[PDB]
């Protein structure tokens, strides 16, 4: 059963979301690395 | 050293938490191709044949 | 234990390196599944439609 | 701090192997990508143009 | 050369497979991480 | 606008690039963990 465009587009949007969330993480990972 | 040992612990826990966003990343691109697989598989597919 | 921890310190940076290379890849990822999503929208649905 | 530093040292090791195994997840992922552009350009699009 | 169906499938079910494998790995550096 | 085909192929070749240059930075972590 394909998704529909519409189903499709919101999962296209959560991929993208969630590699944003990744980046912070990595971020703020560095971060905490320079206080060291 | 025990505040150094604490910093490292909580870097890489913020480096699996990005581990794990990528996880869930993966999950979602595995959705989008299995999609695009299903619809070529049943339109695309028999619409050459026929 | 120093020299553990600045170790310790730039393997998790290497890591952290790794883990935005795989981000950077996962984006074009994204451009790549896009592409193929505009084409089938823009071309090949109407093509059945019609 | 000999203990904690082995800790340290054994969960970025396993945090590398999550890495390596996303990595592998994304080469596979490219072989799919890969496959749908394949078929596109060889089947697709030539039977849209005649 | 497109992978044939079942290939592609085959191709598919790896992907996932590594996906699990990376997952257990995090719970493992995890769970190390509560111990020190 | 879907990408033309050889703008694919540069963005395919872009994600295996990034992909190798990502297991160089896992080697060079494993390394240095083995100077521990």
């Amino acid at each position: 059963v394909a998704l529909d465009p519409f189903d499709f587009s919101i999962v296209l949007n959560k991929i993208k979301s969630q590699l944003e969330e990744s980046k912070e993480w990595i971020r703020r990972s560095n971060k905490i690395l320079d206080s060291i | 050293a025990r505040s150094d040992i604490e910093k490292l612990k909580e870097a890489i826990r913020d480096t699996n938490k990005a581990v794990q966003s990528v996880q869930s990343s993966i999950g979602n691109l595995i959705v989008a191709i299995k999609s695009v697989q299903d619809y070529v598989n049943k339109e695309i597919v028999p619409s050459i044949a026929r």
